[PDB]
């Protein structure tokens, strides 16, 4: 029994337990991507602005 | 001069909407990352790139 458990124990963890490596790197992919996204929405902003260069 | 119609404002015109057009397909894959974003970029670039996605997976 204790030998089943613990098998079973690892299996359960592969299963739902994440692995930490691969999500940090996830989120600092996704947090640099957001920033870029970020500043380029606020550069998209003020882009309309020059048309009243011309009124 | 001919004043009735201005022809190097249509000129520069024409001009101005072709770069904005341009300046908007940069600005919209500079903000999502990707190369391709919709079909007609490269049609067959995203069939390839579908079928590593579902390769990777």
């Amino acid at each position: 029994l204790m030998n089943a458990y613990e098998n079973t124990q690892a299996s359960e963890s592969r299963i739902r337990d994440a692995d930490m490596a691969e999500e940090t790197v996830a989120f600092t992919k996704n947090q640099i991507l957001v920033q870029s996204g970020t500043a380029m929405l606020a550069q998209a902003n003020v882009r309309p602005q020059g048309v009243l260069s011309l009124l | 001069m001919i004043i009735n119609h201005n022809l190097a404002a249509i000129n520069s015109h024409r001009v101005l909407k072709f770069q904005n057009e341009e300046v908007s397909k940069n600005m919209e894959k500079l903000s999502s990352g990707m190369r391709i974003n919709r079909a007609g970029d490269d049609a067959s670039g995203l069939a390839v790139s579908e079928k590593m996605r579902t390769q990777v997976n």
